RNA sequence: AUCAGAGUGGCGCAGCGGAAGCGUGGUGGGCCCAUAACCCACAGGUCCCAGGAUCGAAACCUGGCUCUGAUACCA
RNA sequence: GGAUGCGAUCAUACCAGCACUAAGGCAUCGGAUCCCGUCAGAACUCCGAAGUUAAGCGUGCUUGGGCGAGAGUAGUACAAGGAUGGGUGACCUCUUGGGAAGUCCUCGUGUUGCAUUCCC
RNA sequence: UCAACGAGAACAGAAAUCUCGUGUGGAACAAAAGGGUAAAAGCUCGUUUGAUUCUGAUUUCCAGUACGAAUACGAACCGUG
RNA sequence: UAGCUGGAGCCCAUUACGAGUUCUAUCAGGUAAAGCCAAUGAUUAGAGGCAUUGGGGACGCAACGUCCUCGACCUAUUCUCAAACUUUAAAUAGGUAGGAUGGCGCGGCUGCUUCGGUGAGCCGUGCCAUGGAAUCGGGUGCUCCAAGUGGGCCAUUUUUG
């Protein structure tokens, strides 16, 4: 309304990708959701029911209520000077589970394992990542060194 | 009659071509782009010289017509009708609009004419001749460049005729017989396709 | 190959009379086929309402039936007994088939037993080799390879060497 | 005198000068709107805890 | 023949369609479980008839692919007693009974769900009476036209008579009175215990002795007249309910010989002519 | 400059999708010594140029044109 | 080395043209009484094994088309931030970062699950 | 399985009806444009009335008001298979 | 009326927790660029064969034939292109996660769920969990009452007439 209906400006947002038109692979239906997982809303052109508004294509949020044929997602929309946790129900064809927390949930166990292994021995460790910092010195075994000089200008 | 070209010299608007939306346009000045002997093959006119535009602008259809005929009259009178092939390498697809008591209420204008958008280092015309006869074209392009608004060079191109192959490489490939001569163009041969469709003496790895 | 699965055999005859008309005239063109087959033609309504031929759209103009088996062979040999067993070497279509047309009564069957006029008709047969169910069945349908597709030399060298 | 005016100029400043207020994340997140078939069960069990 | 732009814009369909074997519109609807059940798969009762077998499976959908828990064929009926005529309506009945009995025996609830000990045509559903609900399956015909009398619905009757729960109705069992809108107990009984072949064996034997011999060779040479079909099926069903339990294709020639053969064709073509 | 109107038989005009006429003119006869007038018959058209939909256009609508008519004010 | 049923990934799996296949299985196939289907037992349905690997299925081949991968195209096109940067302007350079795409060239042509079954 | 195209068939031709082949959709889906679809969302047939009842939720507009429209559940009653 | 603002407070706070920021992981994009030697649309010129006859000459005594002819057509090319064209596809900008609001054991509830302790969730209890990238730092954290404003203008860059 007010100049723009539900599916405006989506000449390309809602299209299928090239040579991925037609059928829905069964995996998008047999991936199962539980309340709390982080899922990515990406609308699917061909399934017209339960569709989310074009704003929500390409966001992530936590499932908050799961029903038959429908997932309840709870994502942040920024309006004014505040963040509203909007709650939408999207049909399962429009959501894919996210791999944002893949590394997190792997690393959680990878950490608790080393805190256990440290409790084994001298019970001091530090299970933190550090961003790539200064690289230490080393010798370079002198090889053939290629001299490069700026090229004279051939107009052609 | 027609407005000064200074009004339509700069690109300020996104391209506005003829379509199911820009209709009522008149047909452009230019309707012929290849003049002279366009029937001669690759091996006849090797030397090629281009008039290259050096500033982003809108060369009008009238300008890009008058330029070719000014490049043709010289070439014809001096070096004869059988020694040059001229090709105007740009097409008037941009449609200029004109807006003409009532002011700028409803200010969108009806189409006026048609002009071709050029860019830095865009070949604008080409002549092909025989190196013995190249000087005439060298001067004919210079005599035509005073019909365009910007700066242009008159650059001989390193390639052979209107083909994508340099003089050295094309002569190498002629002696190796690895090139199909098509007319004004030529085609390399190679290692793809079916062995069958090749002529008995035209098979390469 | 001389593999006796590859035996050419008439799939079906098809009988078509299109009158461009309707009403009682076409109802009689139904009988001129009903006697021939023993099975009821299905009408073929027009399309496109092309006026210069005098037809509206969606109105029944034609009448056809498909015959297959012993009856189709029986009536096909009478169809060529009309032509004196000779076709035009072009009536054979490039894919698998050939056809012709006749005026009814130089077949057999008494003439005004309904008092119906002489309707000419379209004979058209598509030969098959055994196993086009592979291109016709609902589950796992696919083309038939070249080695078992009747072609023009196959239809011609079916027509002239045998069946006559 | 053109009474139709529109900008978003200065609106990001007004939004952000007092922060983009995120809501306090909550222990015991709200259930209103959830699946009534799920919530009736959930209530009834808590009715019959021991 | 089909041009380059055609090939380049072509989208291929799913493999199990280019082979013409699966209906995905049916499959989505059969496998798709409600997302508030989270794992509990919908077990499909998948029956398929070839020209000489009646395959049957209970299968569920997994990401990796469908996983079978009980497969029952008609070519394992000879071990039970049926040697001839193994793709008929009653053979599919027996195959359904066998698959239901084996699912029951594998999940160990057969003794509380024995089904009908004896076959009947009058439609059957089980009492879910106490604490153990019957194994619930969803029938999957596949591509067959579900017309009345279909062997698939004989297999449905057998799967129920084994005790399985499969949602159903009698509008396709053999012998449904499509005019009057109720089954006939006796005619479905006839179909299930092989009456419809028995009467045709008698019909050929009376006034068609040469087709009877060309048409039922295996019945002949196993000495089974149309007289002995029902009791035969009694014994085979009893057996079913009591005992439900190098190089010839060419290698892809590799790059070295490929590249050598190529220069050989090339030298042949170039030097010649 | 915009807003409308009409473009249909040689002429001026009818016309509501199945789709071509009104009056007048043209053609061959008849009455007449002859021409009219009158009597009997006969042929008609690129339905303004290019489209689209539409069982189905000449009409509905849209582009390309020519003539005609309107409203064009406070300074 | 195979097959069938149900498949997940959906062209490396398709398309076109060829050659070929042990056992089993698939298929082709024979019939129309039945249930069933139509104009038509061609299709669909019921019944059945007398033959054929001819098609399908499968596998492989092509200096094949397509597809997928890579190298080059190219630090090019563009582009975030900076210049009391150049030029008459269009634009262009330098400084702190990001960085594409066609043609051209080389390679490859499927992976695999559950259940049953065949090989020699 | 559509548009179309290749070959054929009495009168029948560019175009009437029939048959085979190819046919990634070049057709259709009431209307404007865009998106979507090929054992369908298209064409034909079958049975029909969920175009029903109660009151909420949510989205779109948005002041996170109403309305319009739409979606997903719930408690009934049903249609079709 | 919402926003921006003040005043009145209150609530906690160096444990926490948050950020107009970067980092690591992972989603989404169809703009610049590129493309037509890829679909749509536009569009310049040739080359080669080829039509069951688009129309002609001449031979066609003939055709189920051809040389020229304006050229359809197919094949492989070529110039130029698109805000309401796109296979491909940037940069900047967008979303989410980076633990104490986490997990595992035990034994309980359900009127939901399943063939079924099967799941789903909750409930009680016991254990763990070196604080889970960098940097920074008290907070709109919660609320009340209310002001003025709702004519804008310039600049670098993107951009419509
Ligand atoms: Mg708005
Ligand atoms: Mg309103
Ligand atoms: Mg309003
Ligand atoms: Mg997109
Ligand atoms: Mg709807
Ligand atoms: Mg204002
Ligand atoms: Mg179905
Ligand atoms: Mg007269
Ligand atoms: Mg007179
Ligand atoms: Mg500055
Ligand atoms: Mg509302
Ligand atoms: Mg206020
Ligand atoms: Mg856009
Ligand atoms: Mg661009
Ligand atoms: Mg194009
Ligand atoms: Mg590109
Ligand atoms: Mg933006
Ligand atoms: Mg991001």
């Amino acid at each position: 309304p007010a100049g723009h209906g539900l599916r405006s400006r989506t000449r390309d947002l809602f299209a299928r990708p090239f040579r991925k038109k037609g059928y829905i692979p069964l995996t998008t239906y047999l991936r199962t959701y539980k309340v709390g997982e982080h899922v990515d809303v990406k609308v699917n052109g061909a399934v017209h029911k339960g569709m989310p508004h074009k704003f929500y294509h390409g966001r992530t949020g936590r499932v908050w209520n799961v029903t038959k044929r429908a997932i309840g997602v709870e994502i942040n929309k920024q309006v004014g000077n505040r963040i509203i946790k909007k709650r939408i129900h999207v049909r399962v064809e429009h959501v894919q589970p996210s791999r944002c927390n893949e590394e997190f949930l792997q690393r959680k166990l990878n950490n608790d394992k080393l805190k256990a292994e440290a409790k084994v021995r001298g019970e001091v460790i530090s299970t933190k990542r550090q961003p790539a910092g200064p690289k230490p010195g080393f010798m370079v075994e002198g090889t053939t060194i290629e001299t490069v000089t700026p090229i004279p200008y051939d107009v052609v | 009659g027609r407005r000064p070209a200074r009004c339509y010299r700069q690109i300020k608007n996104k391209p506005y071509p003829k379509s199911r939306y820009c209709r009522g346009v008149p047909d452009p000045k230019i309707r012929i782009y290849d003049v002279g002997m366009k029937k001669k093959g690759v091996d006849e006119f090797p030397s090629c010289v281009h008039l290259v535009s050096w500033e982003k602008e809108n060369v009008s259809s009238e300008a890009l017509e008058a330029a070719r005929i000014a490049c043709n009259k010289y070439m014809t009178k001096n070096a004869g009708k059988d020694a040059f092939h001229l090709r105007v390498r740009v097409h008037p697809y941009h449609v200029l609009r004109i807006n003409k008591q009532t002011g700028m209420r409803g200010a969108f204008g009806k189409p006026l004419g048609t002009c071709a958008r050029v860019d830095i280092g865009q070949v604008l015309l080409s002549v092909r001749c025989k190196e013995s006869n190249a000087v005439h074209a060298d001067e004919a392009l210079r005599r035509a460049k005073f019909k365009f608004p910007g700066r242009q060079k008159i650059i001989r191109s390193r390639k052979w005729g209107f083909t994508k192959f340099n003089r050295a490489d094309y002569i190498k490939y002629k002696s190796e017989g690895r090139i199909v001569p098509d007319g004004v163009n030529a085609k390399l041969l190679g290692v793809h396709g079916p062995i069958a469709k090749r002529a008995p003496g035209q098979a390469i790895l | 190959q001389l593999n006796p699965m590859r035996e050419i055999k008439v799939q079906k005859l098809v009988l078509n009379i299109s009158v461009g008309e309707s009403g009682d005239r076409l109802t009689r063109a139904a009988k001129v086929l009903e006697q021939l087959s023993g099975q009821s033609p299905v009408f073929s309504k027009a399309r496109y309402t092309v006026r210069s031929f005098g037809i509206r759209r969606n109105e029944k103009i034609a009448c056809y039936v498909t015959i297959r088996g012993e009856k189709a062979m029986q009536l096909l040999e009478s169809g060529l007994k009309v032509k004196e067993y000779e076709l035009l070497r072009r009536n054979f279509s490039d894919t698998g088939c050939f056809g012709f047309g006749i005026q009814e009564h130089i077949d057999l069957g008494m003439k005004y037993d309904p008092s119906t006029g002489i309707y000419g008709m379209d004979f058209f047969v598509v030969l098959e080799r055994a196993g086009y169910r592979v291109s016709r069945r609902r589950r796992c349908k696919a083309r038939v390879g070249i080695h078992q597709r009747v072609t023009k030399e196959d239809a011609m060298k079916w027509f002239q060497v045998k069946y006559e | 005198a053109k009474s139709k005016n529109h900008t978003a100029h200065n609106q990001s400043y007004k939004a952000h000068r007092n922060g983009i207020k995120k809501p306090k994340r909550q222990r015991q997140a709200s259930t209103k709107g959830m699946d009534p078939k799920f919530l009736r069960n959930l209530r009834y069990s808590r009715k019959h805890n021991v | 023949q089909k041009t380059r732009a055609y090939s380049k814009r072509f989208q291929v369909k799913f493999k199990r369609r280019r082979q013409g074997k699966t209906d995905y519109r049916a499959r989505l609807r059969l496998t798709n479980q409600d997302k508030n059940k989270y794992n509990t798969p919908k077990y499909r009762f998948v029956v398929r008839f070839t020209n000489k077998d009646v395959t049957a499976q209970i299968v569920y959908a997994t990401i990796a692919g469908d996983i079978v828990m009980a497969a029952a064929y008609s070519h394992e009926l000879p071990r039970y007693g049926l040697e001839v005529g193994l793709t008929n309506y009653a053979a599919a009945y027996c195959t359904g009974l066998l698959l239901a009995r084996r699912v029951l025996k594998c999940r160990d609830l057969d003794q509380e769900y024995e089904g009908n000990v004896e076959a009947t045509g009058e439609d059957f559903s089980v009492e879910p009476a106490d604490e153990r609900r019957p194994f619930r399956a969803l029938l999957d015909v596949g591509l067959i036209r579900t017309t009345t009398g279909n062997r698939v619905f004989g297999a449905l009757k057998g799967a129920l008579d084994g005790g399985l729960d499969i949602p159903h109705s009698d509008k396709r069992f053999a012998g449904f009175k499509k005019d009057e809108k109720q089954l006939d107990a006796e005619i479905h009984r006839k179909y299930i215990y092989g009456g419809h072949v028995a009467d045709y064996m008698k019909s050929l034997a009376d006034e068609e002795p040469e087709k009877y011999q060309s048409h039922f060779s295996e019945y002949i040479k196993k000495g089974i007249e149309a007289d002995n079909m029902e009791a035969l099926y009694k014994k085979v069903h009893a057996a079913i309910r009591a005992d439900p339990t190098k190089r010839y294709n060419p290698k892809k020639l590799t790059y070295e010989q490929r590249k050598a053969s190529l220069v050989e064709r090339l030298n042949a073509l170039n030097s010649s002519a």
